[PDB]
């Protein structure tokens, strides 16, 4: 009997592990849960879909009625941090390659990113450390996003030019696409410390000589790279068209906004109602509520055009979209370089590569002439409006985690002023466009959902996470 | 990580 | 042979196999003190659980090491590793030992003295022991061929009070049963084929699922072959059972064939002898879980269809597209006639033995033992959307939600094989001394335990029908596998004996595993063990013995929980995966199970006091223990903050540990001559409790549970199974609080702990009746206390069809003490309660689980159950003589008869578990099928 | 001079005997080969155990034979690929193989 | 139906 046989042989020997075949796995994992259950619960929060009436799975998601112990997303932080971020630890120890380094710098900031705008803290400067501090300090979400950015100045200084050695699926060893990306990553964290309203002279002149020097990227930040095939598509397909049945249906807000707009992109993930043809939506959190005035037979599935899955099967998950790096430009030079013949090129910009993304190019005439026309904006507000919606449905099944981020930075979409029961009373009142506050609501505190919860698998096991609070309490960068 | 169930119909 | 200085208890052949149950443990389900014993459910072949004196093992190997003859026996277990979506339970490892074969069980239950058997005796041992050789009548030849028949036990409490629809309103196509009271009228219901609809009177069928099970039948053959000389012996005996339980359709097959040759011969000094046996078995389950199985289809239908009715597929109406629900939930019949969960099993095992005496007072034994298996699963469902999604209702019509997307059909194989080999090298000496005696023992073991696996699927079928790997236009999947551990340990047992009064007992054992880290393999635990019969003028005082111990029992780690590793890349996301290869670049992901070389051996320690005293010869008896169990320093994937970079880290625990008492009484207030009549009474009441899990992780860590949702945990100073689930929030003064506007409660900010897996105490009570050769036997099994996860209510809740939800005449409700909490910028205030659950909403208020909410599917895991009956017939020889036969016994029994609980339980038979004869089983019950009556006939010929 | 002596060992174990009335062999067998050809590549390993006994009681007779067989086996692949010997016979006669 | 084998270098 030879002892010494206790060497996993499932698994590769450690010394042949080496970095290339580690780093492809952060951008996926990332992309696991970004596009995967934290996309989903954005998805409402953000108020584009709502939870089909022949159906329950998200009633605690669109009625606010889910705490801390829900693990709304215990998923997620398990595979952004103990997935993608321990991997990018790997790398990072086991390559020394400068270029290599820096698109996981990337990914690793683009994790952090996301953490941060879910629970406001995060573990950072402790994290990724094995036994020796199983219970990290929950940094504060200024700290990370300051830390971060400086991981990536650092790391985009270290550049010698040599090119990457490892599998990459986003941008292909392209260097001067991960320069853009970061960039990018810098121009949306930077809009977010001056709009929180800390540091806001030097984050201004920071972003104009950003977006003056437009050295983004180009085309959409994706992981295009699934298959209509078990355990190879899309996460938030995999997730509700396959592992559940259908689930989502349109939203109120989103139906709405469209309909009164004339977009042509109100068929690009929307079917039309079984029953009469027409493009409906449900008031947020109204599942419960529109089956008790209505009939129980006169709000079923067929009653509201249901979310099409159609397109879901092998559509890539998006870290960053073009038409929203345009809007975020279009916001810049509007409000901090008074530039509104510049501002007016990004926002059409915008609207223009949306609009190839979803196959309606050549078609932004129906909006950039109608309503939502550069010329109709009559206030260096009115306009910001008109940015800031456009990109709301830049967003719309593309990057739902930031389109939730978006709308707590910008406060836009504006909130209705109605509450939902009254808006289905008397529809003239709604402004289309505006959210609406669910009309069953578990937020003690009303309104908006702003924050997801601390995780329960680190509130069972590490101390120092911060005690729990509920949904109406902002992050540290959304002041109103 | 911790199994996930599933709501009905009606 | 009771210089034993710990609790054991012995059973004889006759009595295991008197019930006729196709198992060797189940049997003795309630009879023996601190020996818990359940089946995980009433589906022909399943596992049984035996757990001795508690859980300790946290996660999870508490089976106790069932040796044969007396090599250890393979005790693997072959359940589903998804018990939410495909459950079933193929096997327990010493299910396959033939109940007719045993002569004498021994079931030694303590931690102290452990050395002969090693480090899995630290969970308690089944010793076993082979019937053997003649001289006797009679050419030598035994027959037993049994017939039994099984029925639906409990079926979950419903109400008849109001049929299909939802909110209150009346449905033609709901999955459930909240409409309107029953009118008697005449409304439509189901689809629509061919334009036309069925058409029935509105009124509840109180019967419709007690109708749709059948009897089970299961015939089974014995037979043995028996004879011996002075110098030899020979057995050879053959076993079938086949069995069709109570389910419709072979779906729930069981079929079990052994065969055994077991022959000794001396010639000298030098004895050899050699136990040979081969097991089959072929399982077919009817597989459970919340997707589109059996049962979970079963009771979501609303209480006026008629399931039975359903069955004909030549009615356009009950085929797949055209169901009369399309809510995630199919036609129970068309399930268990297409699809597919197979499982057979061939296994050799048996062990040659040398004795050897020399030297007058010493005896040389080696003894290798080999267990080796090969079991091939294959499960598989149709493609329902290419056969039944265009154009029908349930169907193209339902878009995205219709039960037939995205089940594109699967199939998949597994080869599993496994082999242990065990060897034994051993020197006896007994020598007597004036009135002294000593027995020494010194030995060498040799384990070596492998298993691997290679398993195939294939997705999305291109004939719908056909289960073939190639049978797919997509990639398919592959999985590998293999564990490979081995042990040596050296050992050694002293025995110490004073004119047959005092017995006094010392072992030692030093076990190199090769599961530990290299710098520390070894560990080395000792014992001691007295007896003393206080027992040396009446003729009153039988037999009086006084009993302690004081030992430890090692305990290495499973396997590979060292190093680090790198496994191939694969995210877990709710519902699916993204797994590596993608695309064309194939990745490989750091381990998330940190691995730890500074691990050090488990380590048990017992103390054990006992008491053993009889009265009138033999009239009246009983046996009291007491024991300290301490599991220190188990080597367990403790959970971690994902933070960190892992999930879980291995590391030593704390100790896990298990007080209590057993007590036996039995007594024989009659005996006559003609007529005995006897009384057994057993009483065991134990304390579990954990007592420290590493601090740096947290308290807690999970041992299963739903997300978010009851979970059920290991906490610090808690029993091992702390449950927890959501609880309604209550003001500092009662007091539900509802929500403002539509009525119903509104969860607290955590969850609440609700109680521990573990009964307070379990007893049972037999008795036994002769006259001339008559047997009546009765043994009822009375469990109480704990709680366990019941999807069964849950979903008999949300459904609208348990009586429990009858409650307001479904009239609108202000929920009994209701409050709002009313918060003004930050100022909490109460006000009585004023807003109505409305009529339309009443499901929801059930289906949450009512002013409990989620903790209202904890259920109290109590119950008394009739558990076997026994009436033998034995004929008289006088009856014989002019016949072949030499003896003859007619016999006729039922088991798990009737169970008794509680009164918030009219859910389940308790004795149900979707996760396995072990730990993680007393989870709950995801939807389990029915538990099941049995009873039957047998007869015994000898020859 | 590519080539090795080829080693194997055995060892064999019968247990007999006998009454008026029955009879019992039992048996176990034991090989353990490696090739000529270098390397552990040219492998062979045979177990067997055997247990066979008889008895008379009658009139009736009954017997049973009950037997494992174990072997791990490793061979040294021939083909026109790239396999041993055909990479050994292209081999220039002036070239040392054992170098 | 056959086999093919294949020529060596040279
Ligand atoms: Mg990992
Ligand atoms: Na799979
Ligand atoms: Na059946
Ligand atoms: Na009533
Ligand atoms: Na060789």
């Amino acid at each position: 009997c030879d002892l010494n046989i206790n060497d996993d042989p499932n698994y590769p020997m450690n010394d042949q592990v080496t970095a290339d075949l580690i780093f492809p796995s952060i951008s996926a994992s990332i992309a696991s849960a970004v596009g995967g259950e934290i996309y989903n619960y954005a998805g409402f929060f953000a108020q584009y879909y709502e939870q089909k009436p022949e159906s329950n799975q998200y009633n605690t998601l669109c009625e606010y009625t889910f705490t801390e112990s829900s693990q709304q997303m215990d998923y997620s932080y398990r595979i952004l941090f103990a997935g993608a971020l321990e991997d990018a630890k790997q790398v990072l120890e086991k390559t020394t390659n400068p270029a290599d380094r820096f698109a996981t710098t990337i990914l690793r900031a683009y994790a952090f990113q996301i953490m941060v705008d879910n629970t406001s803290d995060s573990p950072y400067s402790e994290a990724l450390q094995g036994n020796a501090n199983a219970t990290p300090k929950w940094d504060t979400g200024e700290t990370v996003y300051k830390g971060i950015l400086g991981e990536i100045d650092a790391a985009e200084a270290a550049l010698d030019g040599s090119g990457m050695d490892v599998p990459d699926l986003i941008f292909n060893k392209n260097i001067a696409q991960w320069k853009g990306f970061a960039n990018a990553l810098r121009l949306r964290m930077y809009l977010r410390f001056i709009d929180a309203n800390i540091d806001a002279a030097s984050y201004t002149e920071k972003v104009k000589t950003l977006v003056q020097n437009n050295e983004f990227f180009t085309g959409d930040v994706k992981l295009d790279c699934f298959l209509d095939e078990t355990d190879k598509r899309n996460p938030w397909y995999n997730t509700n068209a396959v592992g559940l049945t259908g689930n989502h249906c349109a939203a109120y807000p989103l139906v709405s906004y469209l309909s009164s707009t004339g977009d042509p992109r109100i068929a690009y993930g929307i079917s039309k109602t079984d029953a009469d043809g027409k493009y409906v939506g449900q008031l947020p959190g109204g599942k419960t509520h529109m089956q008790s005035i209505l009939g129980t037979d006169n709000w079923k599935n067929k009653n509201v055009s249901a979310i099409d899955y159609s397109i879901g099967a092998t559509k890539p998950v998006y870290f960053f979209t073009q038409a929203e790096l345009q809007f975020l430009i279009a916001e810049v030079y509007a409000r901090f370089h008074n530039d509104d013949a510049n501002a007016k090129s990004a926002y059409e910009a915008g609207v223009t590569a949306d609009f190839a993304v979803r196959g309606f190019a050549g078609q932004e005439n129906t909006i950039l002439e109608g309503a939502c026309a550069w010329s109709a904006a009559s206030t260096q507000a009115d306009k910001l409006n008109l940015i800031y919606m456009q990109k709301w449905v830049s967003l719309f099944y593309m990057d739902h985690m930031e389109a939730w981020s978006e709308i707590r930075r910008t406060d836009c979409p504006k909130l209705s002023s109605y509450s939902a029961a009254q808006i289905q009373a008397s529809e003239s009142v709604y402004t289309p466009g505006e959210l609406v506050a669910p009309w069953t609501n578990g937020l003690e505190a009303g309104g908006l959902m702003k924050r997801m919860t601390y995780p329960l698998s680190a509130r069972q096991q590490n101390v120092n996470t911060p005690a729990g609070v509920p949904g109406s309490t902002p992050v540290w960068w959304d002041i109103k | 990580g911790g199994g996930g169930g599933g709501g009905g119909g009606g | 042979e009771k210089a034993l200085g710990y609790a054991a208890t012995s059973v004889g052949g006759e009595k295991i196999a008197e019930s006729r149950t196709s198992d060797v443990m189940s049997s003795l389900a309630g009879k023996i003190a601190g020996v818990q014993i359940s089946s995980t459910s009433s589906d022909p072949g399943a596992s049984n659980s035996v757990i001795i004196r508690g859980v300790s093992s946290l996660s999870g190997t508490n089976q106790p090491l069932y040796v044969v003859d007396g090599v250890p026996l393979n005790n693997s277990t072959v359940y589903s590793t998804d018990g939410l979506n495909s459950g079933y339970d193929f096997g327990n490892g010493a299910n396959a030992i033939n109940p007719d074969d045993v002569a004498n069980m021994t079931i030694l239950k303590g931690a102290a003295a452990t050395a002969l058997y090693g480090s899995r005796a630290a969970n308690g041992v089944v010793m076993i022991t082979t019937k053997s050789g003649r001289k006797e009548k009679g050419v030598g030849i035994e027959y037993n061929g049994g017939v039994q028949w099984s029925t639906v036990l409990r079926l979950p409490e419903f109400q008849n009070e109001f049929g299909m629809g939802w909110n209150g309103n009346h449905t033609e196509l709901e999955n459930g049963s909240w409409g309107p009271r029953f009118d008697g009228s005449m409304q439509l219901w189901g689809n629509v084929y061919n334009n036309s609809q069925k058409l029935k009177p509105y009124v509840a069928m109180p019967d419709n699922i007690k109708d749709f099970f059948d009897a089970g039948f299961r015939y089974s053959n014995s037979l043995s072959f028996n004879g011996a000389t002075d110098k030899s012996d020979y057995y050879v005996s053959f076993s079938q059972i086949s069995d069709d339980g109570m389910i419709p359709t072979d779906a729930d097959s069981y079929d079990k064939y052994t065969f055994s040759a077991r022959g000794s011969h001396k010639a000298g000094a030098l004895t050899f002898s050699s136990s040979l046996n081969y097991a089959y078995q072929k399982n077919n389950f009817a597989t459970t879980g919340q997707g589109l199985s059996m049962l979970n289809s079963l009771y979501q239908t609303p209480r006026d269809i008629s399931i039975i009715g359903l069955e004909d597929q030549n009615d356009p109406f009950n085929t797949p597209g055209y169901y009369y629900t399309p809510y995630g939930v199919m036609n129970p019949y068309y399930i268990l006639n297409n699809y597919l969960n197979e499982y057979e099993s061939e296994r050799f095992y048996g062990k040659f033995q040398l004795d050897y005496e020399f030297l007058k007072y010493f005896k040389f034994t080696y003894r290798m033992g080999l267990d080796t298996t090969t079991g091939q699963s294959d499960k598989g469902k149709p493609n329902l959307y290419a056969l039944y999604y265009e154009g029908t209702p349930n169907g193209e019509g339902q878009g995205s939600s219709s039960p037939f997307s995205g089940e594109t059909g699967q199939y998949s194989e597994q080869i599993t094989r496994r082999r242990e080999i065990n060897q034994d090298i051993m020197v006896n000496f007994n020598m007597p001394v004036n009135d002294f005696n000593i027995n020494a023992l010194v030995g060498f073991n040799g384990n070596e335990r492998k298993v691997s696996y290679q398993y195939s699927e294939v997705n999305d079928l291109t004939i719908p029908t056909w289960f073939n790997l190639k049978n797919s236009g997509k990639t398919p999947i592959v999985e590998q596998h293999m564990e490979l551990r081995r042990l040596m340990g050296v050992f050694g047992q002293f025995e110490g004996s004073w004119k047959n009064m005092l017995y006094l007992t010392v072992t030692a054992r030093n076990d190199w595993s090769s599961t530990l880290p290299k710098e520390n393999r070894s560990f080395f635990y000792p014992g001691i063990t007295g007896s003393f019969i206080f027992s040396e003028l009446q003729d009153v005082i039988t037999f009086g013995k006084i009993r302690a111990s004081w030992g430890k029992t090692g305990n290495d780690a499973d396997v590979y929980m060292v190093n680090p590793v790198y496994a191939q890349s694969s995210n877990r996301i709710p519902f699916g995966s993204l797994t590596f290869p993608l695309g064309g670049v194939n990745a490989y992901s750091a381990g998330n199970v940190l691995g730890s070389n500074t691990l050090s051996p488990e380590m048990t320690t017992e103390s054990e006091v006992g008491l053993n005293m009889a009265f009138f010869k033999n009239r009246l008896s009983f046996d009291v223990s007491y024991y300290n169990r301490n599991t220190d320093k188990q080597i367990f994937s403790l959970a971690m903050d994902p933070a960190s970079g892992y999930t879980a880290q291995n590391m030593n625990l704390g100790k896990i540990r298990n007080r209590g008492i057993e007590l036996l009484i039995s007594g024989t207030p009659i005996r006559t001559k003609d007529f005995s009549w006897e009384l057994t009474w057993n009483f065991t009441k134990n304390w579990s409790k954990v007592i420290s899990l590493p601090e740096e992780l947290g308290g807690i860590t999970t041992i299963y549970g739903l997300n978010g949702g009851t979970s059920m945990y290991a906490i610090t100073g808690m029993p091992v199974g702390v449950f927890k689930a959501q609880v309604a929030e209550r003001d500092p003064q009662g007091r539900i609080v509802v929500n403002s506007s539509t009525g119903l409660p509104v969860e607290a900010s955590e969850f609440g702990i609700c109680g521990d897996m573990n009964n307070k105490y379990q007893m049972g009570v037999s008795t036994n009746l002769k006259y001339k050769g008559i047997s009546l036997g009765i043994d009822f099994d009375i469990r109480q206390g704990g709680v366990m996860y019941s999807r069964t209510k849950d979903i008999n809740y949300f459904t609208g069809n348990a009586i429990q939800t009858a409650y307001n005449d479904r009239n609108p409700l202000i929920v009994p003490n209701s409050v709002n909490k009313i918060v003004n910028g930050e100022n909490v205030t109460y006000v009585e309660n004023t807003t109505p659950i409305t009529s339309s909403n009443i499901y929801k208020y059930w289906g949450d689980g009512g002013s409990d909410m989620g903790s209202c599917f904890l259920v109290d895991k109590s119950y008394v159950k009739l558990r076997s009956v026994v009436l033998g017939w034995d004929l008289p020889k006088r009856w014989l003589a002019k016949t072949p036969f030499q003896a003859v016994k007619v016999s006729a029994y039922g088991n798990n008869l009737f169970v008794w609980t509680p009164s918030s339980n009219t859910f389940i038979d308790p004795e149900m578990t979707s996760f396995g004869n072990d730990l993680e089983g007393n989870y709950g019950e995801y939807t389990a099928n029915p538990s099941s009556r049995r009873f039957g006939f047998n007869l015994m010929v000898k020859f």
